[PDB]
This record gives structure tokens, C-alpha cells and sequence, in this order.
């Protein structure tokens, strides 16, 4: 049985507000590269042999951003085919769409278009076939969570959940999220059959990668209001079982928000999703090659690199961009074709394509989209994000938490 | 010394079990590793080491604070009910190394939650308090996110207690029936007790493979009886 | 036919996602296979067309992995053996006091019989290696090794039913590697010993000698070995013990340390700090690198199939090799 | 109380010191209310054995609070003198810690100074007094002689420690963290390289301590320690004894940490308290050493150990070192709270005290 | 020093003997008088042997003020020898072997006996020609030294100058 896999290369939900007005959530730039690239090569990693991608939301853009990506190659071993209608809403509509197609037969992975993760699938989806053979059309679905501790950045409030599992064999019997509570609750059903090997986890990183089977798309058609998948896991275990996997030495994480984006984007650059890293250049382009220096300092082609200004840690160098003389950049990504001025601070800083900053600014924590650019004597603060071909005045000073985007109503305007 | 026994009795703690009294387990419990000296609360009528009897003309916890003039260092609660194979050097290690305050000793309706290396008590509760569900606070699952959750456990009424307990006990006259108001508190009161320290924990120890059968019942009683012979074939 | 570009494209992204052949012997194997592949189902005439190919292709599966080497010996050692076939057929300071666009006929064959010839040579270098243990090792002796390396094991098996000695193996602190090594030692009785790196120089004093195995030998007899064998040639420098590299021929590359930063391979800090330690990751910064580089100066011997020679002879042994227009490929 | 049985086989280099498992303790074979040994030492010997203080500085506090309130706890017989009764009674605690686990130097020179001061009472004072005496003395030796100390040599590194330095630490020592921490309140701006090996990986704690400060850290293991050197500015090395010939006694991963930074011509430097001078003489670790728990070296690589039963294997063995010994030659400097010594002027303060 | 401790121990021993007075021989049967495995040679083949041994134990006529020594002729080449292999140098001698004095003189420091014992008098005639010497003692540096074992405790030579104070005046230096 082949494997096979679902891209749903749109995440029902708008938390970047702004940006995702102009371009959509999975192609914006992580590390020089879309995060669908990162999901689809987890994917042909993972030994996937075939992907359906549904896309909605500014499909038109995703589609040619994929014909032009190195997985439609005829010489790509996982064959994708992109699936549009302006429909879906939901997870469950998308579900109920492949239910009604065919398309999969058995089991099937189902993962998010912003997900990036290095972990290999075999050993769980040898354990889960093992187990639905012994249970026919038991064991129906497998979420993997990658184990970490309560005070990892990665884990942000919106995502966070806690489980109640079996410890004898992985098994979920209550599931839920923490966002927003301070003490939490659990049914007396699970000490139902057993009662021995029973556990709670609070130490788990949910990576959105599950193990799904076709009888999962069936529910979804059965059960109308399943809008997502926790939706479609806690009916499932109010009432078929699901099950887990956890992993230890590999590493997963999904982008939902931009706390979620910045901690995904420290983890790449530090090497912690090796072999994913810029120095590998895992797609196969020839404006994202780069070179891996010492402190983790990448490098790309024509840097133009003045002199007096410091790398100090973890950066990222686009091709083409410029730096000016007397500079101190430290754990800050910049984009291909960026141009900077003098004296110029960046700490924690993100510069996407085509940005322009002004010689004595001093930019801190923030993310700076396409075509952006800030004048002299301008002073940014942590959060201050810029969209897409804004212009901040001189002599300005931003709040903290300071939003601009063209659009009048969104935050802010120019 | 160190630790001082007490054995409560509060016929019941006279039935034969194996043909030998009850009460001569837990003095075996104690005997044969030090223990020279023994504190027993028993009825008027009961009655026959070196036994330490007073009577009583009520709960565990009144039995302990009408024995707190008696008491001067760390304290080893049994019960009359007491036939086990266990050595008491497995709770005392626990007891003497993390410098704990309270130590339990149990063997596989009461809900009980130990942590990853399996001796941590976290979390301790029985089925009636509870209304519905089983809350669980979110400051221990930070500190521990990883609980066990126990329930076909027996409690063997055996705990490793330190003196400001007793003297807690003494300033507060509204816990009795320690094994069912004072261990509970003690757990949720490691995340006042806090003005006689001069942090608190408490530990368990799970054997898995024993004969730790606490006496309450008839069939219990039968039980006890019936399996005595190997365990006396060995002691004696 | 595609068929030999789906063998390419899959042998790139094996190398370039995660280690492909365990051994060192499996790795040349199979670089020498796929070579021979893409000589005999293509369309050349030429000499400079063919050299031209593979050196592209070469090229494209080198940047799939700059470390691994073993591939770039391969393809610069087909590269030699064209160079000579055709020269065969077509026709410094004492030679100082060419085009490839002639077609012959019979070169595609000998090309194929050369390397099968070289085939079987990198399948005999083990035993002819091993065959040399009891010229070096003696009865009642210590020795200190590190890692996994088929060769060295080999090496001292070879010797033990015949001598016997005591074996220190360190262990490697991101990969835990010795453990396998001590194991199949204790396996056949040679009383074998683990321990960490972090003892390596308090116990190296009463050691007697030290055979190890090297990734790569670059061009002035330096190697890239796995990471703790430079402490190991400096403990082995500061007692005067001799340091013994058992590596075949096909692990020796055209290059001087010339590069920079990009020697060693860094892999994700899991192995050395866990994620599961806490906020902390945010600011500590973890590296770890799997090799390192041992100078020429800090070894004394180097045990190959044609027989021991120094480090100072390696580059005779270069020249020997591979052709100097096709140290860049 | 009964011998501490050994465990596994030996290293045949390394066959004449003890090798024992932490699983199996010595308590087992004792009464719970202890009677011929003390409860506070038999709690401390527990606790040596499980691990639970692992440090020079915290063995010797642990051991001399241990040892007050044993004094607090015992009452002289009669028909005897306390200064030659005390010393009697405390040779066996002392034994039994030695067979939960080997005595440290610091707390060999504890041990002596106790024995000294118990001698120097005389027979007419009286016991209170003198077990007061006895109590206030531990206290003010253990004021001069660690915190004090340990603030004199911070004091002293102080002024080596400057801005832009790379400093590179090993291992777990608390009066290097003071050190730095208290340079990087006092206005330093530097940043620190911390180097671990296992299979302790107490590094991880200073890390942790020196990211609570607010330190720019970093962390590697002690085979790559070759690659970070060459950026590194100053080595600074906890050390748990100062042998007579200069040689440093410390954690096993201290000589070759300075043989590589030599290589690397970078300075290094010793910290070290008056107190943890030994007297004695070793040229190396293989005379005299300790043997801790051989199942340590077992290691989840993947989803098998390699490991998992070694004692199978009549011809493998398992070593695990703890200390070593450094030659003169490879340390630049010593601090202590004297005053920064070269190395080969041990034995002149040893003279002093 | 060395049977002392091999009524506990079990070690290998190996003795070189002295070219113009072949004293070790006396050495090493008295050592194998007492079952310690002792072995003889010649000082050829000290470095040729030299890569086996673990240790090095050797007695001095004097120590000088800065911790260099005045030995039997052969203990520059052992020295020299520890030196390369980075092999520790133990020196055992009491503390009247200490003389407060500097290598301050030349020529008189080694003792020079006839030249009988290296070159006979049996030779013929080249004995004429040929100028033979034989010195007696050599003086060793105390770089080469790694510690000195006393009746007081080992020390090392880094520290013989204090033990020279300790001792003697430094107006009786002269004598």
C-alpha cells in the first residue's frame, strides 16, 4: 500500500490579520523559504507518495508557486495534485470533499500546509497497522506530539493542551487545550475498564501531524458539525479509539501565529531541524544557496558585506542584499535584496524580500515584510511589525506592539 | 533515637490470625531491626518487647495527640490490622535521604496521582469528596507534567511522620482520622503546617509483591489466614 | 534511458537527506557502481564530452554532501582512469626544463574492464590491510582506539589468534558509537575496555599504542576524523606514542586545509543538549560538530593496502592518485 | 555494620580501588532506628550514596553539620576523658562513610581539623562548654574557610576577568559560578563556554545558573573542546585538591581540557581554597583514584543499548573514572584568597597554615 | 624502595648497568634475590627500551641548590630519555644528599679515574695516541626531575631551594 498524504495548504483561521490580506500564510518566507516547502519535504522525507493539496484561500498563487517548486518535477517520487474550490470553510468540509472523491484508501497522513518537522513516520505508522490488525477497524487515528517541557518558548498559550493517556499502551482518553485556564478537569470515564496505567501528560508539543484512516473521513461525512480535528477527537472520545505517538529525538512544530513563527524560525536557523537548515538548501533553487560559517552566521552570494559591521550569532544573509558599514545584526533573518544603511541595530529582527532601512535605525524584535523600508533616526520596538511596501517617516519612534499595514482598518495606515 | 514506635489498636485486634494474636505482626513489623521500645493505645479490656500500653475509656488522631507528651522525635505510625513482608528499610530509605516529611507504604475507589520516578506524592483524593470530575491544578502539572494515576492501591496505614506534624496536630483539634483528613492536606498543602517547620514533602513506596493485606473484613480475615503459613515458615 | 537518472536523482537525495551506506567499503561501492552505470548507458563519443558529464554529475553529488569525500575520490579516480585509457590508446621541475575530441571505438569497454579491475581491489583492500596486525601489534600490549571503524576492527581481530593484548576503546560523547566496537571485540575475546573521552589523557600513560580510523586523509597527510581524535594525537604527541591510522586508498582526497567552518558537520543539538530542558534553549547556544582535523605532524604511521609510509609521502601518493586538473572538479 | 560488597568486574588497571552500584546501599543491613551508628550519618551516607550532594564544598558542609549535630546529640560516658572519646566514637562514622563512598580531600581535611580541635580540649572544662566550644569552631571554619574564601577569590579573579573576554569553564564547581556571576554584576561584559562530558553532565547546572544570571553561555561537549578553543580567550577550572608537587586533583576532565588549551596557547587558570590543599603526592590517576557505579556508561543510542549487559562478556569491561591529575606544566595560574600564586608555590602556603 | 613495597605488589623491573663500573649487576641479583622479575642491560638500549616503561626510580650522590643532581655517568641520557616519553622521574634520596650549591663551577664536577676501566692497558701502542677519559658522575637538570621522595615527604624540585634554606646558612655556603 503506497503511502499517501493531505495537504491542506490553508488553515482555516486569521490570526495574521494583516499580512495574510496580500499573500497567503503558507508561502510567507520562514527562512528565505515558504513553509509549504518545508511541510512538502517532511513529506517526501518521510517516505509520503502521493499528496492532495486543497487550497481555497488565494489558491491561484499557491498552485503556481507549486508548479514552479521542485515536487512537480517529473522526477519527484511525490506526486502532487492541487484541488481547488472556494467552498471549503473547514477541515471537516475538506475531509468531507475526499470522502466524497475517494481519493485515499488507507492509512493517510493529515498535516497542515505550515508544518515543520524532521520526524520519520514508520516507526508509528508500523505500530498503527500492527494495530488496526489486530483491532480491524479499531485504532483509527494516531497524533503525534513531540515531548517537551511546559517552558519552551515553542510551546505558545493558544496550542497548549494536556492529555490523560493510557500508560500500559498509547492510548487517548481525554484531550484537551489550556488556553485561558488555570485548573483543569478530568471525567471520571477514564477510570472506567482497567484503571491501572493510567497518566497525565502536560510535557507534549502538538506537531498537527496525525495518522488518519479512511473510516476518519467517513465520520467526518457521518458527523456534520466536525469543523477541525480536535472537534472531530473530542466526540470521538466522548463517546472507535484514537491513539498517539510521542517522539523524543526529533523535532515538529506547526506555525499558527507569529509567537509560533518566531520560535519555529530561532529553532531552523540553530540547526534544530536538522537536516533542514539554510546551508543544505533542501529545495533545490538557485537563489537560496547559502554557506554555513562559524556562530551559526550564514552567508549567501553577493553579501556585500561592509566593513565595521559585527555578526555576532545565529543570521541569515539573502542574495543580493547589502550591509552598510558599522552594523550590529545579531539572531536577525534578512532576505534576498535588502539594503542597509549605517549604524544599524537589528536584535531578533525579520527582513523578507525587498526591504530598505535608513542608516541610524535601530530595529528590535520586529518583522519587516516585502518592500518595506524605514528612513533615518527611526526607532522601532519589540512587536512592532511592518506589512507589505510601507514607508515610516523620520524622526519617528514606534510604540510597543505597533501593527502598520496599508489597509485603513486592519491596525494602523501609513 | 531516631524513630519511636506506636502501634494503635483503636476484639478485633485479638483474632487469631495463624494461631498467633494480631498485634504480634506489627510488633514483628518492628521487631528484629532495632525497636527496643514500643508505644501501644489499645481498649480497656485488651490487655496480655516492651509494650508501652495505655488505654482509651475515637480516631487516629486523637489517639496521637493523646500520646503527645509521650512522643519526642520522628514517629512510625502502624495499625493493629498489620500483616506484611515488607522491609521497613525500603520507607525509612525515603524517609532519611530526601529528608521528606511524610513517607507511606502501600501494594496494588481512592485516587492517588505519583510522579515520573514513582515515589512522589502529588496528588491524593477519594471518590466522595469529588463531584463529578477530578480537578487537577495547573501549577503542579508545571512543575510535574507527567501524573500516574493509581486507584486499585490499597493503604497499608504505615506512615513516616516528623515531629511538627504531631505538634500540628496538637495546635489544631479539627483533623481525625489522619488516614483520611491529615495525608489528603499534607499533599495539597506541599503546593498552618508552615508554621512549625524549623517546603513540604511526601513520598510512597509501591512493592507490587507481597503480602500486605491490611485486616477489615471476614474475607480479608480468611485471606490472612490462609496465607500466614508460608510467611511464618519462614519467620519462624 | 531514465532509468539511470532516477538511479542519480535517488543516490543524490540519499546522501543529501541522512547517511546512505554504513561502511566506507558499501559507500565506494556503490559510487563506483553508479559511475559505471552512467558510462555504459550514455551517449558519448568523446573523451572531453564523458569527463564533462561526470564531472557535472560528480559536482551535483558532492554539494549534495561536502563531507562525505569517498565520492569525490570515486568520481576523481574514474576521471584518472579515462584520462590514462585514452591517453593509452590515442598515444614538476624536469618536465618543465590536449584535447579529449578524438572517437575511437574500444574505449567504452576497457573503460568498464579498469573499473572492475577497480572493483575488485577495493574489495580485496580489507584482508590486504588486516594482513598486516602482527607486524605491529605484540603480545602483553595496550591499545587505544575511538569510535567505529570497520577497518581498525578488522585490524585487531585479525591479530588476536595469534597475540594477545589489552584494548582501550573511548567512546564518542554526541554518537555513542565504541559501545558497538568494544562489544564485537569482547565478542571474540580480546579483553576490551570502554571508557569516556574525558579520561582519555589521565589513562595515557600507560598505553603502548594507538590505532585508529580516519573519514578522509587530505593532501599534507592531515585527516577529518570523528570529533576527539585531535585531543587523542595531542595526548598521544605529549607521551611520544605512536599513533597508527589504518585507511584504504579510496579514503584519500586532493585537498589542503584550505577551507574554513564548513570541515566538520554539524548536526542537530539534540544529542548533546535535549529539548526537553526548558526555556534555557533559548539562549544558550549548542554546537556540535561530528568531525574534527588532525594535523600531519601529531601522526607517525599510516597503514594502507600497499603497505605502511609516512605522512610525508602522502602527497606522492596524491599525485599517484588523481590528476592535478581534477583536484576542483 | 557489614563490608560494602562490590559490584561488576573491575578494570585490570584499575583493580585495587572499590567499584560499587548505587542501586544496592549499605543501609539495608541496619536497624531503622539507628543504634551503633548515628542518625545523622547514616542520613548523610545515604545521601552520598544516592547522589543526592554531589560537590567538594557541599560534601564538606553537608559533613560538618553532620558532625555538629552529632555532637549536639552525644553525651560522654563516664570513667573517660571527651577529647580522646569523640575521636573514638566519630572512626567509625567516619568507616561507614567511607564505605558508602569515598571521602573527598576536602573532607579529609575537615576530618583532620575536627580530630585536632577535639584533642586540644582539655579534661577539666566542662562538656557543655566544650561542645559549644567545638560547634562555634566548625561554624567559624566554615565561614573562613568557604564563603569568605570563595569572596576573597572573586575578589582577586575579579581583575583578571575583563570586557570581550571568552571564558571557557568545565564541570560543576559553585566558587567558578560565583566567580563569574559575580564579575558580570560588578559591569563585565563577557561571554562564557561551558564544556561538558558525560556521563555526570553536571555542566548543564552551571549553564542553567549562569543563564539565571543573565551570562551570554554556551554548551558543548568536552570531545569538540579542540574546535571552541581556538575562540576562546580564558579557560577557568575548579579544582577539588592541590597535591604538595603542584599537580591539580579535580574532575577527570580537567588534564586534557588543559593539554588542549596549551595547544591553543590560551591561558588557564586554577581556583582553589586553602583548605583543599593536600599534602600528599601523585604523579597520576592510576594509583589512586575513584570507581563509580559501571552502569552509568549505558546509553539509549537509537533504540537499542549496546550496553545492556556487559558482565554477559567475561572479556568486556566497563570503566569510569572520576578524578585526575594535571602536572604543574600546563597551569598558568592559581587563585586563592592569599593572593594569585603560581602553581609551583603550593607548597610555600601550605607552609604558612 | 623498590623491595619494600614487592612484598604487596607485582612489577617488572629493569636495571642498566654501568659501563665503567658494572654496579647494577650486584643490583639486580639482589633483586632477584627477592622474586621481583628483575632484568639487566646495557645503557645502549635505554631509549630502544624506553617506550615500554611506566616509571623511573633512581638514586643521586648529591642534589644541588637549584634541583639538578650529580649521578652516576648515564642519568643525563635517562633523564633525557623520561624527558621525550613524558615519563615521570622519582628520585629517592635523604636529605643529607643536599648541598647548597648553584652549577656555578666547570671541569671538576664530574670525578675522572684512570682510564683503565674503559680503555685496558693491554692495547699496544695506540694508547699513545688514542686520549681516553672516563668520568665517573654527570650532572642532570632539574627540568628533567618530576619529584623528589624524601624522609620528609615527596617534594618538588621547585621547591629544594626552600629545603636549602631550611638547612644550611647562607654564610656557611662557602665553607
Amino acid at each position: 500500500p503506497p503511502l499517501q498524504a493531505v495537504l491542506v495548504a490553508d488553515s482555516f483561521d486569521r490570526r495574521f490579520f494583516p499580512i495574510s490580506k496580500d499573500q497567503p500564510r503558507v508561502l510567507l518566507p520562514l527562512a528565505n523559504v515558504a513553509l509549504i516547502d518545508y511541510t512538502l519535504e517532511f513529506l517526501t522525507a518521510t517516505g509520503v507518495q502521493e499528496t492532495f493539496v486543497f487550497c481555497c484561500w488565494k489558491a491561484a498563487q499557491i498552485k503556481e508557486h507549486l508548479l514552479k517548486s521542485k515536487w512537480c518535477r517529473p522526477t519527484s517520487l511525490n506526486v502532487v495534485r492541487i484541488i481547488t474550490s472556494e467552498l471549503y470553510r473547514s477541515l471537516g468540509d475538506v475531509l468531507r470533499d475526499v470522502d466524497a472523491k475517494a481519493l485515499v484508501r488507507s492509512d493517510f497522513l493529515l498535516v497542515y500546509g505550515d508544518v515543520i518537522s524532521n520526524i520519520n513516520i514508520t516507526r508509528a505508522l508500523e505500530e498503527h497497522r500492527l494495530r488496526r490488525k489486530l483491532e480491524k477497524n479499531v485504532s483509527v487515528m494516531t497524533m503525534i506530539f513531540k515531548e517537551s517541557s511546559p517552558s519552551h518558548p515553542t510551546r505558545c498559550h493558544e496550542d497548549n493542551v494536556v492529555v490523560a493517556v493510557d500508560s500500559t499502551t498509547n492510548r487517548v482518553l481525554h484531550f484537551q487545550k489550556t488556553q485561558g485556564l488555570r485548573r483543569f478537569a478530568f471525567p471520571l470515564s477514564l477510570f472506567q475498564g482497567s484503571s491501572d496505567g493510567v497518566e497525565v501528560r502536560y510535557d507534549l508539543l502538538d506537531c498537527h501531524i496525525s495518522i488518519c484512516s479512511p473510516q476518519v473521513a467517513q465520520l467526518f461525512t457521518d458527523n456534520f458539525d466536525y469543523q477541525t480535528r480536535d472537534d472531530f477527537v473530542r466526540g470521538l472520545l466522548v463517546n472507535n479509539q484514537i491513539h498517539m505517538h510521542v517522539t523524543a529525538k526529533e523535532y515538529g512544530a506547526r506555525v499558527s501565529n507569529l509567537h509560533m513563527y518566531s520560535a519555529v524560525c530561532a529553532d531552523v536557523i540553530r540547526r534544530w531541524v536538522y537536516p533542514l537548515t539554510p546551508e543544505a538548501n533542501f529545495t533545490d533553487s538557485t537563489t537560496q544557496s547559502c554557506t554555513h560559517s562559524r556562530h551559526n552566521i550564514y552567508r549567501g552570494p553577493e553579501v556585500s558585506l561592509g566593513h565595521g559591521s559585527i555578526l555576532e550569532e545565529n543570521v541569515l544573509l539573502g542574495s543580493g542584499t547589502v550591509i552598510g558599514s558599522n552594523c550590529f545584526i545579531t539572531n536577525s533573518v534578512i532576505g534576498p535584496g535588502c539594503h542597509i544603511g549605517d549604524n544599524v541595530v537589528l536584535d531578533q529582527t525579520y527582513l523578507w524580500q525587498g526591504v530598505r532601512v535608513a542608516a541610524g535605525a535601530q530595529i528590535h524584535q520586529s518583522l519587516l515584510c516585502d518592500n518595506a523600508e524605514v528612513k533615518e533616526r527611526v526607532t522601532l520596538k519589540p512587536r512592532s511589525v511592518l506589512t507589505s511596501q510601507v514607508v515610516v517617516g523620520p524622526n519617528i519612534t514606534l510604540p510597543e506592539g505597533s501593527v502598520i499595514s496599508l489597509h485603513p482598518p486592519d491596525a494602523e495606515e501609513d | 533515637m531516631e524513630f519511636q514506635a506506636v502501634v494503635m489498636a483503636v476484639p478485633k485486634p485479638l483474632l487469631p490470625v495463624g494461631n498467633k494474636p494480631l498485634i504480634w505482626y506489627p510488633l514483628n513489623l518492628l521487631e528484629r531491626v532495632g525497636f527496643e521500645e514500643v508505644i501501644v493505645v489499645t481498649t480497656r479490656d485488651v490487655q496480655k518487647m516492651k509494650p508501652d500500653i495505655v488505654c482509651i475509656p475515637m480516631g487516629t488522631a486523637d489517639s496521637l495527640r493523646y500520646i503527645y507528651p509521650k512522643l519526642k522525635t520522628d514517629v512510625l505510625v502502624l495499625s493493629c490490622d498489620l500483616i506484611t513482608d515488607v522491609a521497613l528499610h525500603e520507607v525509612v530509605d525515603l524517609f532519611r535521604a530526601y529528608d521528606a516529611s511524610l513517607a507511606m507504604l502501600m501494594r496494588k475507589r481512592d485516587f492517588i496521582g505519583v510522579d515520573s520516578t514513582g515515589k512522589r506524592l502529588l496528588f491524593m483524593a477519594n471518590e466522595a469528596d469529588l463531584d463529578e470530575e477530578l480537578v487537577i491544578k495547573g501549577s503542579i502539572l508545571q512543575k510535574h507534567p507527567r501524573i500516574r494515576f493509581h486507584t486499585g492501591l490499597v493503604d497499608a496505614h504505615l506512615y513516616c511522620l516528623k515531629k511538627y506534624i504531631v505538634d500540628f496536630l496538637m495546635e489544631n483539634g479539627s483533623i481525625t482520622s489522619i488516614r483520611s483528613e491529615l495525608i489528603p492536606y499534607l499533599v495539597r498543602k506541599q503546593f498552618d503546617i508552615y508554621s512549625f517547620i524549623k517546603q513540604v514533602r511526601c513520598y510512597v513506596h509501591i512493592m507490587k509483591e507481597g503480602l500486605c493485606s491490611r485486616v477489615s473484613t471476614l474475607g480479608l480475615y480468611m485471606e490472612a489466614n490462609r496465607q500466614v503459613p508460608k510467611l511464618l515458615s519462614a519467620l519462624c | 534511458g531514465s532509468e539511470l537518472s532516477e538511479r542519480i536523482e535517488s543516490f543524490v537525495e540519499t546522501l543529501k537527506r541522512g547517511g546512505g551506506p554504513r561502511s566506507s567499503e558499501e559507500m565506494a561501492r556503490e559510487t563506483l557502481g553508479l559511475l559505471r552505470q552512467i558510462i555504459t548507458d550514455h551517449r558519448w563519443s568523446n573523451a572531453g564530452e564523458l569527463m564533462e558529464l561526470i564531472r557535472r554529475e560528480g559536482r551535483r553529488m558532492t554539494a549534495a554532501q561536502p563531507s562525505e569525500t569517498t565520492v569525490g575520490n570515486m568520481v576523481r579516480r574514474v576521471l584518472k582512469i579515462i584520462r590514462e585509457e585514452y591517453g593509452r590508446l590515442h598515444g614538476s621541475l624536469h618536465k618543465l626544463l590536449e584535447d579529449f575530441s578524438f572517437h575511437y571505438a574500444q574505449l567504452q569497454s576497457n573503460i568498464i574492464e579498469a573499473i572492475n579491475e577497480l572493483l575488485v581491489e577495493l574489495e580485496g583492500t580489507m584482508e590486504n590491510i588486516a594482513a598486516q596486525a602482527l607486524e605491529h601489534i605484540d603480545s602483553n600490549e595496550v591499545i587505544m582506539t575511538i569510535g567505529f571503524s570497520r577497518t581498525v576492527e578488522a585490524f585487531l581481530k585479525e591479530a588476536a589468534r595469534k597475540r594477545k593484548f589489552h584494548v582501550i576503546v573511548a567512546e564518542c560523547a554526541p554518537f555513542c558509537q565504541g559501545h558497538e566496537m568494544a562489544v564485537n571485540l569482547s565478542k571474540a575475546g580480546i579483553e576490551t575496555t570502554v571508557m569516556t573521552d574525558a579520561a582519555i589523557f589521565a589513562v595515557m600513560s600507560r598505553v603502548n599504542k594507538v590505532i585508529i580510523g580516519t573519514k578522509t586523509i587530505l593532501a599534507n597527510g592531515a585527516l577529518r576524523a570523528v570529533t576527539g581524535t585531535h585531543t587523542l594525537a595531542l595526548a598521544a604527541k605529549h607521551h611520544s606514542t605512536p599513533l597508527i591510522v589504518c585507511a584504504p586508498m579510496f579514503k584519500l582526497s586532493p585537498q589542503f586545509p584550505n577551507e574554513e567552518d564548513s570541515f566538520h558537520k554539524f548536526v542537530a543539538p539534540e544529542e548533546v543538549l535535549p529539548f526537553t530542558e526548558g526555556d534555557i534553549l533559548e539562549k544558550v547556544s549548542v554546537h556540535c560538530p561530528v568531525f574534527d582535523y588532525v594535523p600531519p605532524e601529531l601522526i607517525t604511521l599510516f597503514i594502507s593496502n600497499i603497505g605502511g609510509n609516512a605522512p610525508s609521502y602522502i602527497y606522492r601518493l596524491m599525485s599517484e592518485l588523481y590528476h592535478p586538473d581534477d583536484h576542483v572538479l | 555494620v557489614p563490608t560494602r560488597k562490590d559490584y561488576g568486574s573491575k578494570v585490570s588497571l584499575f583493580s585495587h580501588l572499590p567499584q560499587y552500584s548505587r542501586q544496592n546501599s549499605l543501609t539495608q543491613f541496619m536497624s531503622i532506628p539507628s543504634s551503633v551508628i548515628h542518625p545523622a550519618m547514616v542520613r548523610l551516607g545515604l545521601q552520598y550514596s544516592q547522589g543526592l550532594v554531589s560537590g567538594s564544598n557541599a560534601r564538606c558542609i553537608a559533613l560538618l553539620r553532620a558532625l555538629q549535630q552529632v555532637i549536639q546529640d552525644y553525651t560522654t560516658p563516664p570513667n573517660e576523658e571527651l577529647s580522646r572519646d569523640l575521636v573514638n566514637k566519630l572512626k567509625p562514622y567516619m568507616s561507614f562513610l567511607t564505605q558508602c563512598r569515598p571521602l573527598s580531600a576536602s573532607m579529609h581535611n575537615a576530618i583532620k581539623f575536627l580530630n585536632k580541635e577535639i584533642t586540644s580540649v582539655g579534661s577539666s572544662k566542662r562538656e557543655e562548654e566544650a561542645k559549644s566550644e567545638l560547634r562555634a569552631a566548625i561554624d567559624r571554619y566554615v565561614q573562613e574557610k568557604i564563603v569568605l574564601a570563595a569572596q576573597a577569590i572573586s575578589r582577586f579573579a575579579y581583575q583578571k576577568i575583563s570586557n570581550g573576554d571568552v571564558i571557557l569553564v568545565y564541570g560543576c564547581s559553585s566558587l567558578v559560578s560565583r566567580i563569574l556571576q559575580e564579575a558580570w554584576t560588578e559591569g563585565r561584559r563577557f561571554r562564557v563556554v561551558v564544556v561538558d562530558s558525560r556521563p555526570w553532565l553536571e555542566g548543564r547546572h552551571t549553564l542553567r545558573s549562569l543563564v539565571h544570571a543573565g551570562v551570554p553561555a554556551s554548551y558543548l561537549l568536552i570531545p569538540a573542546a579542540s574546535y571552541v578553543l581556538p575562540e576562546v580567550s580564558k579557560v577557568l577550572l575548579g579544582a577539588h585538591a592541590l597535591l604538595a608537587n603542584g599537580s591539580v586533583m579535580s574532575r577527570v576532565g580537567t588534564a586534557q581540557l588543559a593539554l588542549v588549551a596549551r595547544a591553543h596557547n590560551v591561558p588557564v587558570l586554577v581556583c582553589c581554597e586553602t583548605y583543599k590543599f593536600c599534602e600528599r603526592v601523585q604523579t597520576d590517576a592510576f594509583v589512586s583514584n575513584e570507581l563509580d557505579d559501571p552502569d552509568d556508561l549505558q546509553c539509549k543510542r537509537g533504540e537499542h543499548v549496546a550496553l545492556a549487559n556487559w558482565q554477559n562478556h567475561a572479556s568486556l569491561r566497563l570503566l569510569n573514572l572520576v578524578y585526575d591529575v594535571t602536572p604543574p606544566e600546563l597551569v598558568d595560574l592559581v587563585i586563592t584568597e592569599l593572593g594569585m600564586i603560581p602553581c609551583s608555590s603550593v607548597p610555600v602556603v601550605l607552609r604558612v597554615k
